[PDB]
């Protein structure tokens, strides 16, 4: 029931895709606390029983009927695969980060 | 090695606070030495004393707890009143209690009993010269006199402590002398006592790159330019901060590439006390069109650039212009030398006191001082007020190493904010600073009176103000206001405060204390960033996905497609941030009535952003600073290049650029615009250009480019977004031609006129803003792409409200965003007799002029892409 444009924004969690690629791969702007905060905002943001979906959202992202993905997704960045970009994706929710249910 | 942790807190000067078991507890010993010779071996020793903690039952007092609220569930301790505490914290301190051993952070203790409020730095009397150094925790201090910037030492002399205050009494002779202090005190990250040679926290003057401070008064008659004590009479008028507008200038982007300017003064103080150069020709252009103030970035002692001259590294400028438009190769010869550049925005403090010696003529000498008041005065004589950026927030550089530490180094771990661990937090950016410690506090009060009085300062924007204590801010705000003319030569009642709100990391929801956050400044009268209208212009926020449209980039009406969602989503979504910027063209006030797209009347604070917080948050018009584009993050042309539909023209986007910068000028509150808006610059969409050199920070005042097309940006801020920046970057009809710059820019000067043509525009309370202020184009009967905005002053036979505007009645302003033109018709505003301003009337853009006012049905005829100011005269 958790559709993106109606419970949560679409694009649901752009500023953390930032952040992951700051994080794993080495890149993105400065101040990356202040990145991290907004990205720990717009998870907040989310109600409880629909932030696991908008999370594999940025992650996988949603697929169209007409076949190509759209609102996400975790792609392919210089020394920085997938795998290794979604690994931390998941732990953003953790005690150690953002500290959310 | 011996190499402890610090988890435990020494509070008071008779209460230690450590997070242990309950039982545990009954076994803590307080261990001390001096020479620091603990180690290992299996319990402690090498130890002076040893002194049994006795456990408090009721826990740490509320005195504690509210200074300190992140501790405040500790364990308490006890410590004897036989322990000489003045001793023990120039030692090497842990407590033991199976075995856990860790070190003792001592800020606490230290603002119990060392709290100083006397001189400090260099006093002059008449016949001596007696300097003061704050280091409760030294064992000892000396200081090493030198007779120039270069030789070897003259003499040493030590000093005598006082209450935590080093001090000594030498003759007047000692007058223009340079000095060194020689610390020797325990360092926690070395686990060591160092002898440390350290430079004046309370420095006025430098020789190149901080090696040595300079002893000189600052009073003295030969650091003053003619008439510098008649200043404030000189000084351009201010009758209300509703009047401001501020230019944000970087010091050495004003004249790298100014040719018109000597290669001695490129990028440096003198440039601005030039008669006629290229660069202040275009500042005074500016001033009579109704620019204020001017605010410059970081000026002070900061690390980064040598001061030395002769080792910076240059880049190519002729063979770097053969390359194409679009490659990598531009930023490689960039990156090989940018760390031996000329080029650093300054965001490294080491001392907040002195001008920074490489925009100097010379790094050694009375220079810096100078043509920095030379700066100021000059600025003033054209009409423009000076305002400076400073960064409290942090340090550069931390320990006892290094040319670049100077406070960490006297006293170790009291300067710096530590997490529950003693490690140091890195948030700001590095080595934060903590402001809620009283000579931290005392500092940075200190500092901004510094620049207030010796250089006459008509204003401060504060780097990061979330990450400074409100108590500091408003104690900041109250001193600088109480500076009379008779007094100390400068009228306190004229300067202005605002600065970066933001709340995040270790110090959000009040963690250290009230923090100076955009909502805890609410009615406090210190301005702060607008960052709701900013993004509701733009579209998304500076750290989303690059392609996201917002209202001024054609979200619904010209879709980039980018997918944001279905037809009707996005015309939801452009309706929302309008109802933003609507609340922000009003002053963003906590209590103005907005009809919002729903056709809901809220107040601005029940208006929220799509992730949590109220959009609306200020008592007062003045507390807000409404921008679209600052030197962080992309430029203003750099973000419309890459948002806005790639088939678009660039006469298209320029006319956008011009709506974007209006929507500020004629906004109530107080207008912000980065340096290069008027001449569409860009930075080869650059996100972090802070470290991109001269090539890409590039201001052209000869107007032949707009530094759009240099090649892709550095690849370590950028590298990501390269795919969707070649092919703008390779595409000749993305640059703008000499026509373009222009035409932006006769257009910018027009809009100040307008808004100074009309106190309308600058409304100084929030109760003036609610009952002239309406917006016309709401509900779900709007067109989409128009925000109407109508200013009522007193009219007619007994009217309601005191009259303001002389010439006018009523002033109504048409944003339209739309590729093409819209006919509005506004019931309310039929029957009158509205005009287009005669500014807009006499335009030099043939297209505005077509802009329309019918009497019969109230009709707004107002062309696509433009921005119409309509007037009724008395
Ligand atoms: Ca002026
Ligand atoms: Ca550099």
């Amino acid at each position: 029931e958790c559709q993106p444009g109606v419970d949560f924004p679409h694009n649901p969690l752009a500023t953390c895709h930032t952040y992951v690629i700051k994080r794993v791969c080495g890149r993105g702007p400065s101040r990356p606390m202040l990145v991290k905060e907004r990205c720990c905002r717009e998870l907040a943001a989310v109600p409880d029983h629909c932030r696991c979906e908008a999370l594999r959202i940025l992650m996988d992202g949603v697929r169209t009927p007409e076949g190509r993905v759209v609102e996400g997704r975790l792609g392919d960045r210089r020394d920085c695969p997938r795998e290794e970009q979604r690994a931390f994706a998941a732990t953003l929710v953790t005690a150690a980060e953002c500290n959310l249910s | 090695a011996f190499m402890p942790d610090a988890r435990a807190y020494w509070v008071t000067s008779d209460l230690i606070a450590w997070n242990v078991g309950e039982l545990e507890a009954q076994s803590v010993c307080l261990y001390a030495s001096r020479a620091a010779a603990m180690s290992l071996s299996g319990g402690i020793q090498g130890y002076d004393s040893k002194v049994e903690l006795q456990p408090e039952s009721a826990g740490l007092p509320e005195t504690v707890t509210q200074k300190f609220p992140f501790i405040s569930s500790y364990r308490a301790f006890r410590v004897p009143s036989s322990v000489d505490v003045a001793s023990l914290v120039k030692c090497q301190l842990v407590v033991a209690s199976h075995v856990d051993v860790t070190g003792l952070q001592l800020p606490g203790v230290l603002d119990d009993m060392f709290a100083y409020t006397g001189p400090l730095g260099a006093v002059f009397s008449e016949d001596s010269v007696s300097l003061h150094l704050w280091a409760p925790t030294a064992q000892g201090v000396s200081v090493c006199f030198f007779d120039g910037p270069a030789g070897p030492a003259l003499e040493t002399v030590q000093l005598k402590e006082s209450n935590g205050v080093w001090s000594v009494t030498g003759p007047r002779e000692w007058e223009n002398r340079y000095y060194l202090y020689e610390v020797d005190v325990y360092h926690p990250t070395k686990a060591q006592v160092l002898k440390c040679l350290a430079g004046d926290p309370y420095a006025r003057s430098l020789s190149a790159n901080g090696a040595r401070t300079w002893l000189v008064d600052i009073n003295n008659e030969t650091l003053k330019p003619a008439s510098w004590d008649e200043l404030a009479d000189e000084k351009p008028k201010l009758d209300s901060f509703s009047d401001i507008t501020i230019y944000e200038l970087h010091i050495r982007d004003f004249s790298a590439h100014d040719g018109t300017v000597d290669s001695d003064s490129r990028g440096g103080f003198r440039a601005f006390a030039y008669q006629a150069s290229a660069g202040m020709e275009h500042l005074r252009k500016l001033s009579d069109a109704g620019l204020t103030h001017v605010h410059l970035l970081p000026s002070f002692h900061f690390a980064g650039v040598d001061d030395i001259k002769s080792n910076w590294k240059f880049v190519d400028e002729c063979e770097l212009a053969t390359f194409p438009p679009g490659s990598d190769m531009q930023q490689a010869a960039v990156v090989a030398i940018q760390e031996e550049d000329p080029y650093n925005w300054g965001y490294n403090p080491v001392l907040w006191g002195v001008p920074k010696g490489s925009y100097a003529s010379d790094p050694d000498g009375p220079s810096r001082i100078i043509e920095y008041r030379q700066m100021v005065q000059a600025l003033n004589r054209i009409g423009l007020r000076v305002v400076m950026d400073v960064v409290y927030n942090h340090l550069d550089s931390s320990g006892p190493c290094g040319i670049s530490s100077v406070l960490d180094k006297i006293v170790p771990g009291y300067y710096v904010r530590r997490d529950t661990n003693g490690q140091i937090e890195n948030s700001a950016a590095m080595n934060n600073t903590a402001s809620e410690h009283f000579m931290v506090d005392r500092l940075i009060v200190d500092d901004l009176l510094n620049w207030a009085v010796n250089y006459k300062v008509d204003g401060f924007r504060f780097d990061l103000m979330g990450h400074i204590m409100k108590r500091t801010m408003m104690r900041a705000k109250s001193a600088l206001q109480s500076l009379t003319t008779d007094a100390h030569g400068v009228d306190g009642s004229k300067i202005y405060l605002y600065g970066e709100g933001w709340d995040f990391a270790e110090v959000a929801r009040n963690q250290r204390g009230i923090n100076g956050s955009q909502l805890n400044m609410s009615g406090t009268g210190i301005g702060s960033f607008n960052d709701r209208i900013r993004d509701a212009i733009n579209g998304g926020n500076p750290f989303g996905n690059p392609l996201q449209q917002g209202f001024n980039t054609g979200l619904f009406l010209e879709p980039n497609g980018f997918y944001q969602g279905n037809e009707a989503d996005t015309r939801r979504s452009l309706a929302t941030y309008a109802d933003q910027i609507q609340i922000g063209l009003a002053g963003n006030l906590r209590d103005y009535v907005l009809i919002s797209h729903t056709g809901e009347a809220k107040k601005g604070s029940e208006i929220h952003t799509f992730d949590g917080l109220p959009v609306g948050y200020t008592a007062s018009p003045i507390e807000t600073i409404n921008y679209v584009s600052a030197h962080d993050n992309e430029t203003l042309f750099d973000v419309i290049s890459v948002k806005t539909p790639m088939i678009l023209s660039v006469d298209e986007r320029c006319r956008i650029n011009h709506l974007a910068s209006s929507m500020m000028a004629l906004s109530q509150g107080i207008p912000f615009f980065h340096a290069g808006d008027e001449i569409l610059r860009s930075k080869s969409i650059d996100r972090d250009s802070y470290n991109s050199g001269d090539w890409f920070n590039k201001l052209d005042f000869t107007y032949e480019t707009n530094n759009w097309g240099v090649g892709l940006p550095p690849s370590e801020k950028n590298e990501d977004n390269w795919p969707l920046m070649k092919p703008r970057l390779e595409n000749p009809s993305f640059k703008p031609a000499k026509g373009h710059i222009l035409a932006a820019l006769d257009s910018f000067v027009d809009i100040l006129k307008i808004r100074y043509s009309s106190p309308l525009f600058r409304l100084s309370t929030a109760n003036d803003i609610k009952q002239r202020v309406r917006f016309h184009n709401t509900g779900p009967s709007l067109v989409p792409g128009v925000i109407v905005m109508g200013i009522e002053d007193a009219r007619g036979e007994s009217p309601e409200m005191a009259q303001l505007d002389t010439n006018f009645s009523y002033v109504v302003t048409v944003f339209n965003v739309c590729p093409h033109e819209v006919s509005m018709d506004i019931p309310a505003l039929a029957s009158m007799g509205f005009e287009l301003h005669p500014v807009q009337v006499n335009s030099s853009d043939t297209l505005v002029r077509k802009s329309a006012y019918e009497a019969a049905t109230g009709r707004f005829t107002v062309p696509g892409r433009t921005v119409s100011v309509f007037v009724e005269p008395r």
